[PDB]
């Protein structure tokens, strides 16, 4: 499933 | 030899060795791509009151370049300048990489 991200 | 690395294993399975409960906020693993040789995630454990234990996974960016990423800000040469880099500084992420996976 899910794809984390961060700025 | 990196404990980190667990090669193939799969999201299932690595999320099943990281939300033990006994692992700290940080703990984590990095793994390949079952097909694709050099594709890299970072699955790491966290904490927080609304998810409560839970595994984030990161995609390991390659710039053409060369070079591995989590976020297009920060480049490294190497997956151990980056695991190394995330061990020291959360710099974004919920909490600093901690424990090698287990
Ligand atoms: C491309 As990864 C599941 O490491
Ligand atoms: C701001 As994070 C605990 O995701």
């Amino acid at each position: 499933c899910d794809y984390a991200n961060f700025k | 030899a990196e404990e980190w690395y667990f090669g193939k294993i799969t999201r299932r399975e690595s999320e099943r060795l990281l939300l033990n409960p006994e692992n700290p906020r940080g703990t984590f693993l990095v793994r390949e791509s079952e097909t694709t040789k050099g594709a890299y995630c970072l699955s790491v454990s966290d904490f927080d009151n609304a998810k409560g234990l839970n595994v984030k996974h990161y995609k390991i960016r390659k710039l053409d370049s060369g070079g591995f990423y989590i976020t297009s800000r920060t480049q490294f040469s190497s997956l151990q300048q980056l695991v190394a880099y995330y061990s020291k500084h959360a710099d974004g992420l919920c909490h600093r990489l901690t424990n090698v996976c287990p």
